């Protein structure tokens, strides 16, 4: 009869890159979700397959937290059936996503004034990413038919950029910290 | 990517020593730098860290006072000073990176 | 949507002299997707910048961009013969979009 | 300084068929939102390009409450950027849209034991709808080079079909009433606040 540690993932100071996207893993603990809810602080808290008023009165085996930092174009992208660099390229939702996504504006804490290189992005790819799959691979990307052995040149790129966050920055390219929260024998986390 | 570290240090009490730790593959300022000490049969003990971009240390209890973090990113190089050298300061000391909060300590 | 928008649409000068395009942007842009093309006519366009200040190979000295937010200016700095032609500035959001194009000609 | 009519819309007696949706228009009215998400009677209650708990603190120009009829399967569809029937020959939203889906089952009220054919869909067009676009054309649909002449056969159907709801349908095969708020801007003066 543990709570649940929300406040560790939201809250955190640094998050993490949307190509290296973070997952907490939620068990044996209480969560009072509405709580989450009527806090008025996000910009976005969609859910799908449920509601979020309902989301007090229930049960799931495993919760799953997923955190990272993207764009404010591209926060559309973090939806069931969406396309685009990072619902394609960086983090994909199955088609039967069953949880909450949950953004605000960071540009307070996540911008610095000559520029903020810190948060990356996945732009070169052979393919989309499976849902809930996670690519960390910084192999050189290979365009051309004369393969590239880690020498960047013509037809071979690095397959990561960087988020170019400056406060000035328009809203759409602006940093939103995103948290996912999926919903999946016994179990552990009720209300 | 790639860390490489200065060459071992002897030196008496008192004394000081400066290590460093040049970098290769990726962009310095992009990323994170902390450092680990592991005395003499005992285990891992995190030491600190210090912003790449803003030059910011972070020294955990018991690294303060003595020990400085630095950094020259014109050869992408981090460094470690310890003044007032104790016998007990005697250990190995690495530096690692941090790719994020979850790639935190991948190369050594 | 992002909307470009050209000023001169016609901009008339001797070779030697500078040459000041100007591409706006509706709305606040990053300047890592903004780009300079050249066409001369009958010939597909050439990439001469890409992000906002950089030249691509191939391209000379006397090309050079700068910009940020929602004004962009690509200047040649000692024109050429050969440099008369139409030039268009891309911009891109979720998909590319494009500006009505400068005419460069000889006074 | 009075209040929206939103109980007219939501707890409206009898719904509207989907490719027939509505459009009350709402203008001058004070609307408490929160009143209405914490009612938890809903099984999606999805806002795009606004905050659900934010909204009281907010006003527009016009709200436009949209409100049909489809099964639970088809939810997912009142959505920006999607297909299926629904999303392509029925109702649209745009891929800018920036208002609320709210949704709750009425498999109690809306389906009875024989067989309820009152609600209706669009199954047959030949292109999408734009958005916010309502089509009513009863139009004989040409499949064939040969043209119909409002007399149905092979090549030649009717572009309607009926939603069969009964009580023992799978949930997914349930009534579901959906109410879309769509959520328009300034510059012009503002009529609706909280
Ligand atoms: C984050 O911290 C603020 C201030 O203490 C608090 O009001 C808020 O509820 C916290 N968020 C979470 C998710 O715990
Ligand atoms: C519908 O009627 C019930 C019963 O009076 C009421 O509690 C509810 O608030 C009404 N809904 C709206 C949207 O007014």
């Amino acid at each position: 009869t543990n709570l649940c540690p929300f406040g560790e993932v939201f809250n955190a100071t640094r998050f993490a890159s949307v190509y290296a996207w973070n997952r907490k893993r939620i068990s044996n603990c209480v969560a009072d979700y509405s709580v989450l809810y009527n806090s008025a602080s996000f910009s976005t808290f969609k859910c799908y397959g449920v509601s979020p008023t309902k989301l007090n009165d229930l049960c799931f085996t495993n919760v799953y937290a997923d955190s990272f930092v993207i764009r404010g174009d591209e926060v559309r992208q973090i939806a069931p059936g969406q396309t685009g660099k990072i619902a394609d390229y960086n983090y994909k939702l199955p088609d039967d996503f069953t949880g909450c996504v949950i953004a605000w504006n960071s540009n307070n804490l996540d911008s610095k004034v000559g520029g903020n290189y810190n948060y990356l992005y996945r732009l070169f790819r052979k393919s989309n990413l499976k849902p809930f799959e996670r690519d960390i691979s910084t192999e050189i990307y290979q365009a051309g038919s004369t393969p590239c052995n880690g020498v960047e040149g013509f037809n071979c790129y690095f397959p990561l950029q960087s988020y170019g966050f400056q406060p000035t920055n328009g809203v759409g390219y602006q940093p939103y910290r995103v948290v996912v929260l999926s919903f999946e024998a016994p179990a552990t986390v009720c209300g | 990517v790639q860390l490489v570290q200065s060459g071992s240090e002897l030196k008496k009490p008192g004394a000081s020593v400066k290590v460093s730790c040049k970098a290769s593959g990726y962009t310095f300022t992009t990323y994170v730098m902390n450092w680990v000490r592991q005395a003499p049969g005992q285990g891992l003990e995190w030491m600190g860290w210090i912003n790449t971009n803003t030059g910011n240390p972070t020294y955990a209890q018991g690294f303060t006072g003595r020990f400085v973090f630095s950094l020259d990113t014109s050869v992408s190089t981090a460094s470690l000073q310890i003044s007032s050298l104790k016998a007990e300061d005697t250990a190995v000391y690495y530096c690692s990176c941090e790719i994020t909060t979850l790639g935190g300590m991948d190369v050594w | 949507e992002i909307v470009l928008t050209q000023s001169p649409g016609t901009l008339s000068l001797s070779p030697g002299e500078r040459a000041t395009l100007s591409c706006r942007a509706s709305q606040s842009v990053s300047s890592s997707y903004l780009a300079w093309y050249q066409q001369k006519p009958g010939q597909a366009p050439r990439l001469l910048i890409y992000g906002a200040s950089s030249r691509a190979t191939g391209i000379p000295d006397r090309f050079s961009g700068s910009g940020s937010g929602t004004d962009f200016t690509l200047t040649i700095s000692r024109l050429e013969p050969e440099d008369f032609a139409v030039y268009y500035c891309q911009q891109y959001g979720s998909s590319p979009t494009f500006g009505q194009g400068t005419k460069l000609e000889i006074k």
